[PDB]
This record gives C-alpha cells, structure tokens and sequence, in this order.
C-alpha cells in the first residue's frame, strides 16, 4: 500500500502569488500522480494528471512538476476563484491514495478579534443545561486559542468550536466555542470566563461573567 | 457531453444497509473505471473502491472490505455501490468518479448519505445576549443559539430578513446526543439597543420549527 | 451487376481489412484505397471475395485518414447490366487507423520476483506498422498514450487489486505462498470510445 504525505495543510496567498504544493510518496509511483481542486459543497475537479500533464481547459495559472516519489502543484498568478482546497491522488495502484489536502486561504493584515461571552438563558436553564458561549468575531488569522475557565479552572472535554468560511467581504474569521454543563454541575460554580489568545492581541483577553448576576 | 448524476440523500440507522448509484451518461461506462470516494464533514476526499464494467471486477480498500459491494448495470449505465453494517463514521458525501486511467476526470456532484440513530427534532431557540445592556464601546453583539435539532439544516435570519450586514450564522457541530446545534451572532450599534427591537427567525423544515425569538439583556 | 453495400472496416493492432455486401452473383468486385489526398489505388482486382485486406496501405501511415471504395463488375459468360463502361461501385466510410483500430487481446509474457515484487511482463506484441524497415510494436506506435491495466487476485479471496503501467512491466506485491490469478487489459486513455481491448486469459500461477 502506499502513502501520500501532502503539505502544507494550509497555506495563505494573495492574488498575483505563486504557491507551491507537495506530496511526497512512500515509494516510487511512477508519476501516476494526479492533482484535483475542491471548493465547498462541489465535487472535485481534475487540474494535473501523470504528475504534469494539464487537464482540457484548466487555466495554465496550474503547473506540475515530478517523479519518484516527490511531487509538486504550482499554482502562479493566483486568482481569486483559486483559493480552495486541493488534493493529490496516487492511483496507479489500488488502494489508490488522497493526499491529506491543502486549503490556499486569502491573506490579509492581522486582524484581533472582537471577543464576547454569552451566559445560558433563563430559559435553557429551565431545562436542565446550560449553554455558555465565547465569541469570537471578525479576526485574521484563523489561528486562535479560546479557553474555558470555570472558577478558574481549566475546562477540558465540554466545550465545541466552530468556525465560519473566510469572509468574502473583509476575508476575516469568526468563530464560537459553546461550553455545555449540566443545570446541575453549572450552579456549583460561580466565575465562567473566556480566554482568547490571538495573534492580533498582546496578551490573551477575558470575558466573563457571574453566574445568576445577569 | 459526459455526465455522472448520483442519487439522493439518504437517512440511514447504525447497522443497516444502504445503496447509492450514479448515472452515467455522454459515455459507456464499459470503456472506462468507476470508482466511489467519500468525504466525511469537513475531511478530506477517501477512495473506497472501483469497478470495471468491462469485466465486473471491484476492488475495495481494505478498511472498507467485507462492507462495500460496487456493482454495475451496462444497460442502464448505473454504477452502485452498496455500505453496510452502517456506522456514524459512514456519514459523508459520496462522489462517483471516472477513472479514464491517467485521472478521475469527471466526477459526480455527490450524495449525502447520513447515518444516525436520532429522530426529526425541531431546534429550542435560545437568547444569547450579554450579562447587562451596558457596554461601552459603541458596538454589540447578539444572538441566537439553535439548539438540538435533527436532522440538518435550520435557516436562520434576523428581523424577518432587514437585518443581514453583520450576522454570522455558524456551521452546525454535532453533538455526542447525535443532534446538532448551531448558534447565529450579529453585530449593531449599541446605541439601538433597548429601542431597536432584534429578533432571530429559525425554520427547520424537517420539524415544521418556524420560530421568533426576541433577543435582548 | 448489383453495387457493394454495407461496406465496413475490420481493424485489430493496425491489420484492416474492408469488408462489405453483397456475396457475388455473376459478379467481381476491384478495391481502391485512397489516403484522402484523392490519388485512388486498387489493391483488390476482380476477385469474388467479399473482403479485401489494405493493411499494407494504411500502415505506411496510421494517423492519416483512408478512403476505399469497391467497382462491381459483370463476371462470366454473361451481358453486361450497361454498355461496358462506368461500373458500379460505392465508397467506404472513413478510416484512421490510429484512432479507430482496435487494441488486440494482450498476453502476459511472464512472472518473476524480483527483489520483494513480482513482475509481471506483458508481450509487447510487434504490429504489421513499420518504421524505417523495423515492425512497430503497439508500445512503438502508440507510446504513452496506452496503458496496460492489470488485475490480480489470490485465487482463495478473489480480493481484487489492480496496477497501471505504461510501459510493458509492473512489479506489485503479492502475498507470499499463495496462488494468485492475473489478467491484463489494454487501454488508450486519450479514447473516448473503443478505448479498451479485452482482457487477456485469466492466468493463476
């Protein structure tokens, strides 16, 4: 069996860049080496077979480059609709092999995010949950660190993120991390704070509040 | 012109069975390879297995062997590929994909196939407003939480659809219940609050939900 | 004297062969081929067959496109359907022989380990075409653009795998002690049809 080590797992660009992309192989794969592009919610479409032969139609902006083991997708005079997600495919012989792909992000100057902490409604409360929520808006890099501190005490394995798509405005992030705790776990504690580290920040920032004090 | 249409969404319980095909046309599938791909929620693509109708031999990857059964009709230019003994690992977008022997070079747009033990549930919507109206900064942010639905989508839109510049509806997360939630957030400026009234609609189809919630310290 | 219908080519690794209707009654067929540049020639003089091999035209170039057509003409102790002048005939469609012969069945040549793989050697088998004096064999005519698409299984499992190569040789792993099954297609990617040939006999070592 062979397997596809590709990388970077993300890059950032700005329009105009040239960006390289690589996978390397487990053992020689004779360049039966392909490379796909993918953007959200569409099916993949083919950019480069046998390492550097460029598909009907697709912009000459894509090149590729290998044998062996080692292969290469450049991508020059980035445009905008190439930002996305690309992948290799090893299939010269099965079990063919994607490679773990690699999502060209738009760069842009670092951004801090605007941070706040939502406590759980009256109303969830009622029910037996509680439902803390972290803010995270409007920031540049995707990179960021939020964590949950429950009376000062780190939280760990209760807590889920999720993140929005570059925004195609201000090509920014925003991202929320949602903490959930029992009615009853949630009232044996008082300070439930939000610790956001960030690029765009000197030191990290807290939000917090005091539980039944809203 | 070639085109390879797959079949609809489909709902599937752990342990059972389900049988997705694709549609072949502007080709014979006879002179070329089919192959599925799958793509778990925000993963990568994964090769599960091909055939040659020329010739009806499938391979299979070996993680996905014992399980999958690729198969072909030529007279009807369909491509099949059988999953059971279904598994929430199992929820992804399946590609059907052409195999012209140097490159997958056409691929279908995919089907969902979810596998899950939950039932339809409308989401309960949830204030999500800061601890006091306070604020000094001239902006705020609000929200609403979209919690334990099944199955996906809820569409959410803020004062019947007025207010849209800076909202972010984020992407739904799975919960370890197996239901979803999501949370939508919106920034105004914080000398409206408290006049400005700011009220989320959420509609999940699946459960008739349609629901405004006001929110607001 | 009744004019050849039906007329079709018969084409396998380069060797055609013009075939065409109807058996003759009291009547001979001659055979002209042309390379598209017009110039006709006749290949197959008054003969009562129903098929006339032109391999040795179109190889002398198989990317060119060839033009045939057949001439009836009165046979025997008989009349003559006209006055003895402008025979009956009829053209054949068009034929490339690059882009339309078909790739004959592959054979596989032999099975060797080597190092911690098995080659596994396809015959390269030589074609009628000829390039400077030397008989071209299909890897010769077609280069890259043919790609030999092997699959091999244990004989116990029939778990299938498979491996592409574009010259005549692949070195694949195969469990050891086990008796496996090959067999070996042909296929010219660049096709969008009559892209593959059919697979070779099923081979378990």
């Amino acid at each position: 069996d062979i397997q596809m080590t590709q990388s970077p797992s993300s890059l950032s660009a700005s329009v105009g860049d040239r960006v390289t992309i690589t996978c390397k192989a487990s053992q020689d794969i004779k360049s039966f080496l392909s490379w796909y592009q993918q953007k959200p919610e569409k099916a993949p479409k083919s950019l480069i077979y046998y390492a550097t032969s460029l598909a009907d139609g697709v912009p000459s902006r894509f090149s590729g480059s290998g044998s062996g083991t080692d292969y290469t997708l450049t991508i020059s005079s980035l445009q905008p609709e190439d930002f996305a997600t690309y992948y290799c495919l090893q299939h010269g012989e099965s079990p063919y092999t994607f490679g773990g792909g690699t999502k060209v992000e738009i760069k842009r100057t670092v951004a801090a995010p605007s941070v706040f902490i939502f406590p759980p409604s009256d109303e969830q409360l009622k029910s037996g949950t509680a439902s803390v929520v972290c803010l995270l808006n409007n920031f540049y890099p995707r990179e960021a660190k939020v964590q949950w501190k429950v009376d000062n005490a780190l939280q760990s394995g209760n807590s889920q993120e999720s993140v929005t798509e570059q925004d195609s405005k201000d090509s920014t992030y925003s991202l929320s991390s949602t903490l959930t705790l029992s009615k009853a776990d949630y009232e044996k504690h008082k300070v439930y704070a939000c610790e956001v580290t960030h690029q765009g920040l000197s030191s990290p920032v807290t939000k917090s509040f005091n539980r039944g004090e809203c | 012109q070639v085109q390879l249409l797959e079949s609809g969404a489909v709902l599937a319980r752990p342990g059972t069975s389900v049988k997705i095909s694709c549609k072949a046309s502007g080709f014979n599938i006879k002179d070329y390879y089919m192959h599925w791909v799958k793509q778990r929620p925000g993963q990568g693509l994964e090769w599960i297995g091909g055939n040659d109708p020329a010739n009806g031999h499938s391979m299979y990857d070996p993680k996905f062997q014992g399980r999958v059964t690729i198969t072909a009709d030529t007279s009807t230019s369909t491509v099949f590929m059988e999953l059971s003994s279904l598994r929430s690992e199992d929820t992804a977008v399946y590609y059907c994909a052409r195999d012209s022997g140097y490159a997958m070079d056409y691929w279908g747009q995919g089907t969902l196939v979810t596998v899950s033990s939950a039932s339809t549930k409308g989401p309960s919507v949830f204030p999500l407003a800061p601890c006091s109206r306070s604020t000094s900064e001239s902006t705020a942010a609000l929200g609403c939480l979209v919690k334990d639905y099944f199955p996906e989508p809820v569409t959410v839109s803020w004062n019947s659809g007025a207010l849209t510049s800076g909202v972010h509806t984020f992407p739904a997360v799975l919960q370890s219940s197996g239901l979803y939630s999501l949370s939508s957030v919106v920034t105004v400026p914080s000398s409206s609050l408290g006049t400005k009234t700011y009220t989320c609609n959420v509609d999940h189809k699946p459960s008739n939900t349609k629901v405004d919630k006001r929110v607001e310290s | 004297t009744v004019a050849a219908y039906n007329l079709t080519w018969k084409s396998t690794n380069f060797k055609t062969i013009l075939e065409w209707e109807p058996k003759p009654v009291n009547q001979v067929y001659t055979v002209q081929i042309s390379t598209k540049s017009g110039d006709w020639k006749s290949k197959c003089f008054y003969t009562t067959d129903t098929e006339c091999d032109l391999t040795d035209e179109i190889v002398k170039d198989v990317k060119q496109t060839y033009l045939a057509r057949v001439f009836s003409y009165p046979a025997g102790n008989v009349e003559s359907t006209g006055s003895a002048g402008e025979p009956l005939y009829e053209n054949s469609p068009e034929f490339t022989p690059y882009l339309e012969t078909n790739l004959g069945q592959p054979t596989i040549q032999s099975f060797e380990q080597v190092g911690t793989k098995v080659n596994v050697t396809v015959e390269d088998e030589r074609t009628l075409v000829r390039r400077n004096n030397t008989f071209l064999s299909l890897r010769d005519v077609f280069g890259k653009d043919l790609i030999y698409t092997l699959y091999y299984w244990k004989s116990s499992s029939s778990g299938k795998k498979t491996a592409k190569t574009n010259t005549n040789e692949f070195l694949i792993d195969v469990d050891k002690g086990e008796n496996y099954c090959f067999s070996v297609q042909a296929v010219i990617p660049s096709r969008t049809v009559n892209r593959k040939s059919t697979d070779s006999p099923v081979e378990c070592m």
